Parts: C-alpha cells; sequence; structure tokens
C-alpha cells in the first residue's frame, strides 16, 4: 500500500501519494468562521469552511491559521485541516494507508506527542513518521551533503548535514517567514496611503508579495534608483478593480530577510546564520558545505534571492573558497517530494512507528523512533 | 561392505570427467588397490571421509529411463547416456518424467511419418522414448481431461530446442488431421531470430527471450491455427554489452545491408560506426554473412504477410535508435547540459523521425514536472540525459519488438474459435560465466521459478503415485527452493534493494554492495561473500553457486522515460508506424529489473493454468561433430539444465520399482522351494524380508516393490555371486569328471 | 595315505609322466590330484601349489613325493541338486543355458570338453535331465 505523503506548514498544506511526481491535493491552511448575521433562511449555512472554500467565501470570514511558526496552536482546526485532507481532497481512507508526517526540527515535543496521538486515535493511521523538512530537501535535490536553507511561511531554519549525518549543534532556527514579510508589506505600504487590515485583506498584501516583489541585488544603489526614476514603478490591481501602484518598496519587502532589523528583531539575516551555521561545523568539511546550499520553500522564490545569496556569502567566506547556490526551480514543493521519495524506499519500510508499538509504549514512542 | 574385489568404481580425472576402475582388494578400513584400463594397476588414495562412486550392474546399464539405475550419481548418469548415444544412437532418454533430448548434429531418419503412426496411442513406457511420445502425452491428456497442455523446453539455444519443437508441432499435425500452422510457423522463426536473437560469449545466436506457441485445437481436436506470445525480453543488451557480444543481430543486418539504394535514406554507416553497436567490439560473427540473413529475414517477413511498406517502416525505426545512440551531450554547469549546435546525428534522427529538430533538442535536456496548476521545466544533469536517451532507446525497440509479434500473431490467428490448447515453450536455461552480470542475475532467477514448478509438479505426481499404490504418502520428501526466490525477490531482496539504490540519490554499485552485506551476509545462509572482494557477491542456486559482479547493476537496472519525449515522438506526422507503436503511464518509471519480474509472473500464471510436460536439450560436444560426445561439455549441460540435481532429489526417495513377477522371475534363483508359495506377492515378501534385513529400505506397494537407491544392486551382485559359486561348482566338477575319464583311459 | 593308496597314485603318476624322469609339473600337480579322485578348484590348485608363477608352472618338474602333502592337504549332493535347479521346476535344463553358463562364467571351460560330457544327455528339446547328469558326472 502506497503510503500517504501529507506536509503542513504555515501556510500551504500539500499531500499526495507516495512515489507521484508531485502533490495531488495543494491547498492554503486556513480554517474559517462566518463573522455576519445570517439573514437569508435556508442559506445553507455551514459551520466552519477549510481551505480553498475559505479562500473563495473569504470576503464574509474571519480567517485563522491553527500552525503559527511551525507550532500547531489550536488542536481542533488542525484536526478539521486533516479530516479535509483525507477525506475531502484527496478521498482516500486512512485506515489503509501509512502517513508521513512533516516538522521543522528544533519544535517543542509535545507537538509531535499530540500529532501522533491525533494519527492513532482519531484516524487510526496504522502507522506513521515524522521527518524533518531539511532533511527531505536533500532527498529532492538529489544529494548526501549540503546546508539547506528552507524557509516558507513561519519557521526558517538552516541544517547542515554531511554524508548523511546531521550536525544538531549546528541547527539554526530563525522566526522570519512569508508571514513577516506580509505584515512588514502591509506596515510600509501604509506609506503610500493604502491601509490592509482584516485577515481576508492581509490575503491580497500576500498575493502582491507574490506577484511583484524582487530582491534587490544591491540594496543602497537600487534606493538610489528608485528616488532617480519612476522606471522601477510597477502596478496592481485589487480584486474590486481599483489599482494601486507600489515603488521602491516592492524590493524593500523581502530585504527583510537579509537585514531583520527593519521588522526589529536583531538576529542577523539568512546570509549570516547561513554563514554561522557553517561555522558552527568542524573544519575539513567546510568545503562541501560552500560545495552546496539548497534552498527550499516558498519564501526562498523571490526572483534574486539566489544570486543576492551566492554575493553575500562570497564577500563573508574565505576568497579562494568556491561558493555555490543550488536553487532548482520546483523548490517551493522540495521538501513533499523529498518526502515522497523517502516514503518510497525499500529499507524505510522497516523504520515506520507501528500502531502495537504505539499501543504497548504510548505516544512518548515518537522521540525514540523519529529523530 | 559393498566395495570387494572383483567390484567396479568411478574414479575422479581430468582429462575424461570419470574413468572406471576395478578393485584389486576388498576394502577394509584407506588406500583402494585399484585395476585400470588404462595400464593394469594403479595407487588410489582415499580422502579424510569418502568411497567413490561405485558402479551400476551392466543389467541396469543402457537402460531406457536413467532412474531404472539402481545406483544414481554423475559418473553412472553420465555413462549411460554415452552408451545409448554412441553405441545404439538413441538421442532421447528419459529421467523421471523428464525427456532428455540430446542432439546430435547429424540428421537422423527417427523422425519418418510411419513412427507418428507408430506411437500414437501408445502409453508413455510402453514405447521407447520418443519426442512424439511427448507429444502424445500431451495430445492424450488434453482429449481425456479438460486441461490444456504444455511443453518446456531448456537449454542453450544450439542444443536444438527449435528442432524439438518442429517435430512435436508435426506429430501434432499428423496425427490431428490437417492448414497451416507448421509453414507458417518455421515461417516465422527468421524473424524472431533477427530480432530476438543476440550473440553471448559462450555462444553465437543465444536467444534472450521465453517465445510460446499456443497451438489451438477445435472441439474437434482439429488444429485451428496457433498464437505466439513472447516473455522475459532483456533490454538492457541494446543500449550495452559487455566485449565480445553484440545487440540483437537486426543492428548488424541492417548495417551489413548500408550500400543497398532503398536504405541510402537512413544513411547508415558502417556497424562500428555507433555508439550502440560498437561497444562490444565485436562486429562479424565468424562463419556468417550477414547481408545474406538480411534477405532471409526481409523474405520470413514478406511470406508472414507484413508489407514492404511496413518493413521499411521497421527499418526506418531501427536505423533511427542506431543514430539516436550518438547523440552525445555537453554539460554546460554541473547540474545542466545542452546539445551543441546544429548536431548532425540529432539532425538525421529527426530527419528520419519526422519530428522537429528544436523540440527534441529542447526535450532531452529537460523534464517537466507539473502539479495540476502549475508546470516547471527543469534542467537536467548530462549523466540523467544519457540515462534518459538509453531509456527512450529501450523503449522503442521494446515497442517495436511486441508490434512484430503482433502482426505475426495476426497471421497466425484463425477465427474458428479455440477450444483448448497445447503451447510449447523455447526458453533459455541456466547461465553462469566467468563474468556475471545483471542479465544472468535475470536469467538465472527465471530459472528459479521455473524449477520451482517442476519440483511441486514432480512431487504432485508421485503423491498420487503412492496413494495409488497404497504406500504411506508421508515418506515422500519434498525439496524446496522457496528460500532462494525469497532471497531474490522478497522485499528486501537483491532485486529490492537494487531498485531502491537506483533511487537514493548519489547511488553507486559500492552502495548498493554494502547494503547488501549489512541486509544478509549472516542473515541467509545461501547469501555469500567472496573473501577477496568488495564488488561481488554469491547466491547458491538450485544448481551451482554464481558470482555475480556489482560493476554493471545499477547503470543496467535503471529505466524511467520522460513523458514529453514519447509525447514529441508520439506526435509525428511523416509516417504510419512511428505513432502506431505507442497506442495503449505508472509503468513508465519502473525498472528494468521490476518490468522483468512482472513479466516473469505473466509467464507463471501462463504455465500454472496449464499441466506441464517437460524436454531438456543438451550440446553434446562444443564443435558441433557429428557424433562425438565429449563428458565434460555434457556434465556441464547436464549441471545447467538441472538434469543432475533432479536425479539427486530422485535418489532420496524409492526410486527403483519392480512388479512381482518380474521380480519374482529374476529372483527365482535366489528363492528356495519352501519359500516359493501358492502367492508370489507373499513368496516376495517372505525372500525380500530375509534377503535384505532393514525394512526402512523397501515398501510393499499393492502391485509394486519400492526399493531405496542401491539395493536392486545389492540383489543384483548377490545372484552374481550364488551363480558364480554354483557355476565353478559344477564346472569343476565336469572337468575333474572328463579327465578322470582320461586318467581311467590311459589306466585302460 | 597308506603304502597301497601310495602305490596305486605313483603308478597313475608315473602314467602322467610325459618326460620320463618319474616327475610332473606343477601344472600337472591339479591333473594328477583330479585324476586321483580329488575335486580341487583352480584355486585350491593354485594355493596347494604355492601360487607358481608361469614359468615354474609350465616348466618346472616335482616328483611324486613334493606332490603328495599337497593331494593330501586338498583331500582335507543336496547342494549340487539345489545348483542344478538354479539353471531349471520340471526337472530339466535347457542345452543353450548350460553351455553359456558353463563357457562364460566361474572358472571356464572349453566348448569341447562341454560337448563331450555333453554328448548323449539333450533330448530333443534340448533339455537335461539335471538329477541324471549330476549322477552320472558324479559316477
Ligand atoms: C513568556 C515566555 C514564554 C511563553 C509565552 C510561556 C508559555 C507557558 O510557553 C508555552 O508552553 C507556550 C507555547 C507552547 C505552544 C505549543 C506547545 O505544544 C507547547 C508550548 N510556546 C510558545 O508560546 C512559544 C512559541 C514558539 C515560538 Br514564536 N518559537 C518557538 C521555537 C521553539 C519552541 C516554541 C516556539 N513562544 C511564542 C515563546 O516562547 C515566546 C517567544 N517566549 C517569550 O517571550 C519568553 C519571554 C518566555
Ligand atoms: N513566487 C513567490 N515569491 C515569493 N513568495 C512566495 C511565492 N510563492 C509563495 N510565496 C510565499 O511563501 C509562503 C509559502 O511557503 P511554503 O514553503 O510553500 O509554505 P509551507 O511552509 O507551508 O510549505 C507564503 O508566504 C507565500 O506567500
Ligand atoms: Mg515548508
Amino acid at each position: 500500500t502506497t503510503a500517504l505523503v501529507c506536509d503542513n506548514g504555515s501556510g500551504l498544506v500539500k499531500a499526495g501519494f507516495a512515489g507521484d511526481d508531485a502533490p495531488r491535493a495543494v491547498f492554503p491552511s486556513i480554517v474559517g468562521r462566518p463573522r455576519h448575521q445570517g439573514v437569508m433562511v435556508g442559506m445553507g449555512q455551514k459551520d466552519s469552511y477549510v481551505g480553498d472554500e475559505a479562500q473563495s467565501k473569504r470576503g464574509i470570514l474571519t480567517l485563522k491559521y491553527p500552525i503559527e511558526h511551525g507550532i500547531i496552536t489550536n488542536w481542533d482546526d488542525m484536526e478539521k485541516i486533516w479530516h479535509h485532507t483525507f477525506y475531502n481532497e484527496l478521498r482516500v481512507a486512512p485506515e489503509e494507508h501509512p502517513t508521513l508526517l512533516t516538522e521543522a526540527p528544533l519544535n517543542p515535543k509535545a507537538n509531535r506527542e499530540k500529532m501522533t496521538q491525533i494519527m492513532f486515535e482519531t484516524f487510526n493511521v496504522p502507522a506513521m513518521y515524522v521527518a524533518i523538512q531539511a532533511v527531505l530537501s536533500l532527498y529532492a535535490s538529489g544529494r548526501t551533503t549540503g546546508i539547506v536553507l528552507d524557509s516558507g511561511d513561519g519557521v526558517t531554519h538552516n541544517v547542515p548535514i554531511y554524508e548523511g549525518y546531521a550536525l544538531p549543534h549546528a541547527i539554526m532556527r530563525l522566526d522570519l517567514a512569508g508571514r513577516d514579510l506580509t505584515d512588514y508589506l502591509m506596515k510600509i505600504l501604509t506609506e503610500r496611503g493604502y491601509s490592509f487590515v482584516t485577515t481576508a485583506e492581509r490575503e491580497i498584501v500576500r498575493d502582491i508579495k507574490e506577484k511583484l516583489c524582487y530582491v534587490a541585488l544591491d540594496f543602497e544603489n537600487e534606493m538610489a534608483t528608485a528616488a532617480s526614476s519612476s522606471s522601477l514603478e510597477k502596478s496592481y490591481e485589487l480584486p474590486d478593480g481599483q489599482v494601486i501602484t507600489i515603488g521602491n518598496e516592492r524590493f524593500r519587502c523581502p530585504e527583510t530577510l537579509f537585514q531583520p532589523s527593519f521588522i526589529g528583531m536583531e538576529s542577523a539575516g539568512i546570509h549570516e546564520t547561513t554563514y554561522n551555521s557553517i561555522m558552527k561545523c568542524d573544519i575539513d568539511i567546510r568545503k562541501d558545505l560552500y560545495a552546496n546550499n539548497v534552498m527550499s520553500g516558498g519564501t526562498t522564490m523571490y526572483p534574486g534571492i539566489a544570486d543576492r545569496m551566492q554575493k553575500e556569502i562570497t564577500a563573508l567566506a574565505p576568497s579562494t573558497m568556491k561558493i555555490k547556490i543550488i536553487a532548482p526551480p520546483e523548490r517551493k514543493y522540495s521538501v513533499w517530494i523529498g518526502g515522497s521519495i523517502l516514503a518510497s524506499l525499500s529499507t524505510f519500510q522497516q523504520m515506520w512507528i507501528t500502531k502495537q508499538e504505539y499501543d504497548e509504549a504510548g505516544p512518548s514512542i515518537v522521540h525514540r523512533k523519529c529523530f | 561392505e559393498l566395495y570387494t574385489k572383483y567390484a567396479r568404481v568411478w574414479i575422479p580425472d581430468p582429462e575424461e570427467v570419470w574413468k572406471s576402475a576395478e578393485l584389486l582388494k576388498d576394502y577394509k578400513p584407506k588406500v583402494l588397490q585399484l585395476r585400470l584400463e588404462e595400464g593394469k594397476d594403479l595407487e588410489y588414495c582415499l580422502d579424510p571421509k569418502e568411497l567413490p562412486p561405485l558402479r551400476n550392474p551392466d543389467i541396469l546399464v543402457g537402460e531406457n529411463d536413467l532412474t531404472a539405475l539402481s545406483y544414481l550419481h554423475e559418473p553412472a548418469v553420465l555413462h549411460n547416456l554415452k552408451v545409448r548415444f554412441i553405441d545404439s544412437k538413441l538421442i532421447y532418454t528419459y529421467c523421471g518424467i523428464v525427456l532428455v533430448a540430446i542432439n546430435p548434429y547429424e540428421q537422423l531418419p527417427i523422425y519418418g511419418e510411419d513412427i507418428i503412426n507408430a506411437y500414437s496411442g501408445q502409453n508413455m513406457g510402453d514405447m521407447d522414448p520418443h519426442i512424439f511420445a511427448v507429444a502424445e502425452e500431451a495430445y492424450k491428456q488434453m482429449a481425456r481431461d479438460e486441461r490444456n497442455q504444455s511443453i518446456i523446453v531448456s537449454g542453450e539455444s544450439g542444443a536444438g530446442k527449435t528442432v524439438s519443437a518442429k517435430y512435436a508441432m508435426r506429430y501434432f499435425a499428423t496425427v490431428s488431421g490437417s492448414a497451416n500452422v507448421e509453414e507458417k510457423v518455421l515461417a516465422s522463426n527468421p524473424i524472431m531470430e533477427s530480432i530476438g536473437n543476440a550473440k553471448t560469449t559462450r555462444n553465437d545466436n543465444s536467444s534472450r527471450f521465453g517465445k510460446y506457441i499456443e497451438i489451438g485445437f477445435d472441439k474437434r481436436y482439429r488444429i485451428i491455427g496457433a498464437n505466439m506470445r513472447t516473455y522475459l525480453l532483456e533490454k538492457s543488451r541494446v543500449v550495452f554489452q559487455a566485449e565480445e557480444e553484440r545487440n540483437y543481430h537486426i543492428f548488424y543486418q541492417l548495417c551489413a545491408s548500408a550500400a543497398l539504394p532503398e536504405f541510402k535514406t537512413l544513411r547508415l554507416g558502417n556497424a562500428n560506426y555507433f555508439h550502440y553497436t560498437k561497444q562490444g567490439g565485436s562486429p562479424v560473427i565468424d562463419g556468417i554473412d550477414d547481408a545474406k540473413e538480411m534477405v532471409n529475414t526481409r523474405q520470413a517477413c514478406t511470406l508472414l504477410g507484413i508489407s514492404d511498406s511496413y518493413q521499411m517502416g521497421i527499418f526506418r525505426i531501427l536505423a533511427g535508435i542506431l543514430h539516436l545512440g550518438n547523440v552525445e551531450f555537453a554539460s554546460r554547469d554541473s547540474d545542466s547540459c545542452a546539445i551543441p549546435p546544429k548536431h548532425d546525428p540529432l539532425t538525421i534522427f529527426c530527419d528520419l523521425m519526422g519530428v522537429d529538430y528544436e523540440e527534441m533538442a529542447h526535450w532531452l535536456c529537460h523534464r517537466k514536472l507539473a502539479t495540476a496548476t502549475e508546470t516547471y521545466i527543469k534542467p537536467i544533469s548530462k549523466l540523467h540525459a544519457i540515462n534518459a536517451r538509453d531509456a527512450l532507446a529501450k523503449h522503442i525497440y521494446a515497442n517495436l519488438f511486441n508490434w512484430i509479434v503482433d502482426h505475426v500473431n495476426k497471421a497466425l490467428h484463425s477465427t474458428v474459435k479455440q477450444h483448448s490448447f497445447i503451447g510449447v515453450l523455447d526458453i533459455y536455461g541456466f547461465e553462469t560465466f566467468e563474468i556475471n552480470s545483471f542479465e544472468q542475475f535475470c536469467i538465472n532467477y527465471a530459472n528459479e521459478k521455473l524449477q520451482q514448478q517442476f519440483n511441486m509438479h514432480v512431487f504432485k505426481l508421485e503423491q498420487e503415485e503412492y496413494m495409488k499404490e497404497q504406500i504411506p504418502w508421508t515418506l515422500i520428501d519434498f525439496y524446496d527452493n522457496q528460500p532462494c526466490i525469497n532471497l531474490i525477490e522478497a522485499k528486501m531482496g537483491v532485486l529490492d534493494l537494487l531498485d531502491e539504490e537506483c533511487k537514493m540519490p548519489k547511488g553507486s554499485d559500492d552502495t548498493w554492495a554494502q547494503k547488501l552485506y549489512n541486509t544478509h551476509l549472516n542473515k541467509c545462509a545461501l547469501f555469500e561473500k567472496p573473501r577477496l572482494s568488495n564488488k561481488a557477491f554469491i547466491i547458491k542456486h538450485f544448481a551451482d553457486k554464481v558470482e555475480y559482479q556489482c560493476e554493471g547493476f545499477l547503470e543496467k537496472n535503471k529505466d524511467t522515460v520522460y513523458e514529453e519525449q514519447i509525447k514529441v515522438l508520439k506526435s509525428s506526422k511523416k509516417f504510419k508506424l512511428l505513432p502506431e507503436l505507442f497506442q495503449d503511464s505508472k509503468e513508465h518509471k519502473k525498472t528494468v529489473g521490476h518490468q522483468f519480474r512482472n513479466s516473469l509472473h505473466l509467464l507463471m500464471e501462463t504455465l500454472n493454468a496449464t499441466t506441464p510436460h517437460y524436454v531438456r536439450c543438451i550440446k553434446p560436444n562444443d564443435f558441433k561433430f557429428p557424433f562425438t560426445f565429449d563428458e565434460k561439455r555434457a556434465v556441464q549441460q547436464l549441471r545447467a539444465c538441472g538434469v543432475l540435481e533432479t536425479i539427486r532429489i530422485s535418489a532420496a526417495g524409492f526410486p527403483s520399482r519392480w512388479t512381482y513377477q518380474e521380480f519374482f522371475s529374476r529372483y527365482r534363483v535366489l528363492m528356495k522351494q519352501k519359500d516359493v508359495l501358492s502367492d508370489r506377492k507373499q513368496t516376495c515378501k517372505n525372500v525380500l524380508e530375509k534377503l535384505i534385513l532393514d525394512k526402512d529400505k523397501y515398501q510393499f506397494g499393492k502391485t509394486k516393490i519400492f526399493f531405496r537407491a542401491g539395493q536392486v544392486a545389492y540383489l543384483e551382485k548377490i545372484r552374481a555371486d550364488k551363480l558364480r559359486a554354483a557355476c565353478i561348482r559344477i564346472q569343476k566338477t565336469i572337468r575333474g569328471w572328463l579327465m578322470r575319464k582320461k586318467y581311467m583311459r590311459m589306466r585302460r | 595315505f597308506n603304502k597301497d593308496q601310495l602305490e596305486e597314485f605313483k603308478e597313475a603318476f608315473e602314467l602322467f609322466d610325459r618326460v620320463g624322469d618319474g616327475k610332473i609339473l606343477y601344472s600337472q600337480c591339479g591333473d594328477v590330484m583330479r585324476a586321483l579322485g580329488q575335486n580341487p578348484t583352480n584355486a585350491e590348485v593354485l594355493k596347494v601349489l604355492g601360487n607358481p608363477k608361469s614359468d615354474e608352472l609350465k616348466s618346472r618338474r616335482v616328483d611324486f613325493e613334493t606332490f603328495l602333502p599337497m593331494l593330501q592337504a586338498v583331500a582335507k549332493y543336496e547342494d549340487y541338486l539345489e545348483g542344478f535347479r538354479v539353471f531349471d521346476g520340471n526337472g530339466k535344463v535347457m542345452g543353450a543355458e548350460l553351455r553359456h553358463v558353463l563357457t562364460t562364467l566361474g572358472e571356464k571351460m572349453t566348448e569341447e570338453e562341454v560337448e563331450t560330457v555333453l554328448a548323449g544327455h539333450e533330448d530333443s528339446n534340448g533339455c537335461i535331465n539335471y538329477e541324471a547328469f549330476l549322477k552320472h558326472i558324479l559316477s
């Protein structure tokens, strides 16, 4: 039986069968409740919506995200989103199929305990495992050595790996995110006079960030260029058909990843945490980490983030030592593709947590087997 | 013990695999005083402990059935075949239910028509063995019972599997009362040879696939027609050969005709110009004109009603595969590649196929991912480009082969509804070389499955015979190679780890081998590591141990065919055949080892439906001499056909059976008149129970006595002793009486 | 053996002396023993002769006095009947089978010896009454 492979995040849920080439169900991971009195009779009022429905209806709804910063922060809505994933959107009963689940490293243990308890008790899944997102990116990109940098909505984390061994002391985690880039984009957009207050407006800001932002190769030169000229300035159409024009700001938004001091954090940007993670590794491997940097997750999709990273690391790293950035175009999905590869392997079939081992040991088993 | 002076034994000899000896002094517990024919005398060590194979008495030698022999061992089998073949020229012989056919290179009369009318009706033992006797045993069981019947033929392709099949079909046609299966089936052979046969280090014109002819019978058992199928084709040969091998003949027959004007459009070169044909370094087979074989292939196609338009299609595609092979990639950067500008092989490939150059050049260097909502065009490494190109060549060839077999079937079918069929399988036997590689590994796994079916069928027939004769059937011992099959094919078997290593990143033959040693090295008695190397492993098969080298395995096992490259070829409009090949997903991902394991499970489903009958073919000398039997080559062939292992399995049981009157006649010399009785069955029960002490050795059936191995030789020797001593006593009495009379004459 | 026996045996021995020196050959020792009423096997004759080699067996000559202990040593029906019943159960024996076994097994005799003893003993079918033939050859 093909295992399911399911990858949760803040933002999208990605799910499909193991051995497929690409995920079969992708939908934004939102639970929505109506906030207006229902006036019509026979309307068909529904308790709550999940996924794409909440996106279409969104003008009527409060949208909540049940995962902030890779932690599941209300379990009822999360359990609804899994219910929708198995029954509505994959249409396959979980009692038939092993399941593989994905988590950011250095999370609280309770998140794994509850996630397994809900898989065994509430869906009766015959076997489950929990993988690290960064490890799976290496399977997808076809390597056994490299420093993975993976940044989605919520968590950003670096995990160095060398010939199939992790280096736990060198794992780094940061809470810059697609989400905090969105809240920064709203707070700066206000300076041109546009105020996006409600959550369904935030989804618009998110779509502006996807379509129009780009990482300035050199920051102060593009600031001067945008001051000098309109040429950089570009415009977008809100759903009601009004137009808005956004300027130098559109590169300013994804730069905070490089300078967290803009949003107000102090911890250095993704280039300097990549370098500091390599430096915490012992000196013999470091050439091979510089040879492979693997980007993963949607927040590394911005045009020019690969070249800005290569330049800014090359400025930090010793001059002889060749720096290469490996940004495959598919990288928004590569954590799922890696999960597909792993779940397909024959050696892995030994390694699932099985229902009997859970019944014997209780939900703490996950810490012992998984990582 | 059985070793005495004036007894005969077999001694091991490297020039001829066994030599006969006579024992000069009776044994008593570390040396034997051995006579020979090669000089009178020799002195022979015993070894720390062993006794030589003891030789059967010459009443049993030359029997029509090897399991009539009282001692069963390699020397007795090899001798008995040699005396039947050399002295009487009886090429056919039996072993249990198997028919061993020893191929004379000389032609014989014995197949001639009248004998067909002689064999028909006769139960299998009532006539001396001949291929017609198996053809009847199938035809009779088909008429007698519902079941279809199968005839299964194994051996190195020189051994004459095709001649055996041909005569089986003549038997069916002549008894059944026929139209034009035989002429058509024998007309197909040059096509299937040209596209499915290959040249291997041990053998020219080896056949790399299993070929099955379903002869169809009406409800009146008239021959309707025939249907052909093919299984287990090895695809990997198309892209890759070891040294001193060729890929399938048809590429060389095609290149040899490059001068001809209809071929000129193909721009074919000399056979070592292309990348797929040159790698073996062995373009010319000794003693074949390839250009002549091309003309015979074409005329066989014409005789099967493939019009010349399609024959020019077939050769157009094959020239396409050859030109595709030369396409050569330059790497831009370590994870990206492109084809250089105006590359001549790609231009010719696009012209021959019609597909527009820009689209092939684009798709060979990229692959497409797509979620339902979005699609990414992704570059791929020069290595992955080469693997994809080779997978496309293998996929074209495999579909072209399946298509040519569908047309041969269109000529061979006939409209009348098939009531039941008899199906004659030509397959290859167990195979071992100085170098063994993924091809040999797949061939040996197929033979392990067939050998399992044979062992179960023999065990069923013997259980039915024991229940017939009122013996306890719980005695019969069953020998099961399921532990090896589970090693090769079950999850975390060899094939399943090979498929895992294909997908796991930075896979290699070294890391594969290391996974084998971790998984099996001391957990499974059948898996072994060669001491002096880490790149090889040993599987104890049914017949023999075989080293397999790892160096080929992952390069050969990979297929993945990128869907866009097929969709490009399929779109082409220039000619009918290329769209016609690919007409009807997950299967594109499957590795060659997995496609083979599925094809073998189809073959085993086809045979399991059916009651088998077996033929084995053995090739008596390496050089095609008309009747020379070379005991080294025949020993190797008898091991590769599992005949020796069958005989080992039989020798454990009760191999030797006697009917009470036939026993009583022979051993009335031993029996005393007080023992003779009005019920011969009771007489023999008494006499035998005295003569052989341990009742465990023998059993009394309702109508037959059963004996373990050796007991009939023991009885024959005690008979020769009694008759000898009685003869000495009478001879000395007559000699004395005459000379005493001559004494009295001198007294008178 | 007493003096009378020794005298009869010596006279017989001298009748077999074909050279006049009062001696026989080793190869004649067996012949003399059988002529004197013994029925030794060829093995017994060679054993009492001391397993002589071909050369002395064919040319070394021994007188009666050395022969005598050997004759003594060699000297020191129902089996015969069962032995004949081996080759039968109507009390007959094929002439062909008896001829074959006497000329091909054991201590093989010549066809002429067998013809001599068998002359007049086979019937029209070619069958031998073996009790009568045995009594005849024992007489
Ligand atoms: C007052 C403090 C802590 C808390 C309010 C005290 C309470 C008592 O801790 C909990 O048990 C609640 C909860 C929690 C949530 C789910 C769960 O199954 C278990 C605990 N964890 C959280 O709210 C985490 C979530 C989190 C962020 Br983002 N990144 C992280 C990286 C790693 C781990 C976790 C996180 N969180 C926001 C914080 O710690 C904040 C930053 N901490 C502080 O300002 C300091 C001054 C201490
Ligand atoms: N082309 C793009 N450019 C910039 N940001 C993007 C792009 N596509 C998606 N994103 C943002 O990345 C985040 C989604 O990241 P992703 O890794 O797919 O989520 P998850 O962490 O659930 O896997 C969201 O903030 C989304 O708006
Ligand atoms: Mg993610």
